[PDB]
């Protein structure tokens, strides 16, 4: 959630104040996937140390 | 009821937003009349014409 700051002003006496609703935002972060794969022969798996 | 003074904390401007002022409201209620108009004597001087 993200937002700005309220904007004031300089006003005289008996002056109706302006509307200063702030605006909000929303950053997004997706999650990805990475993979690796190593195939070995059965002979090698039995023999190599 | 006697004199009651109420303090308005916020007055509003044309656009229904605060204009930075306050207030002081006061009122009371009473009534009266004559029950028997034969228990008095009023003197009236007609200066007509």
């Amino acid at each position: 959630v993200s937002s700005a700051a309220v904007q004031w002003s300089w006003d005289a006496e008996f002056e109706e104040v302006s509307d200063d609703s702030p605006e909000f935002g929303q950053p997004e972060i997706p999650v990805k996937k990475a993979q690796g794969f190593v195939p070995i022969s059965i002979e090698a798996l039995q023999d190599e140390a | 009821i006697g004199m009651t003074v109420e303090f308005i904390p916020h007055l509003f401007g044309t656009n229904r937003r605060p204009n930075g002022s306050r207030g002081w409201f006061a009122y009371y209620r009473m009534g009266a009349d004559v029950v028997n108009p034969n228990a008095f004597r009023l003197l009236n001087v007609e200066t007509a014409s």
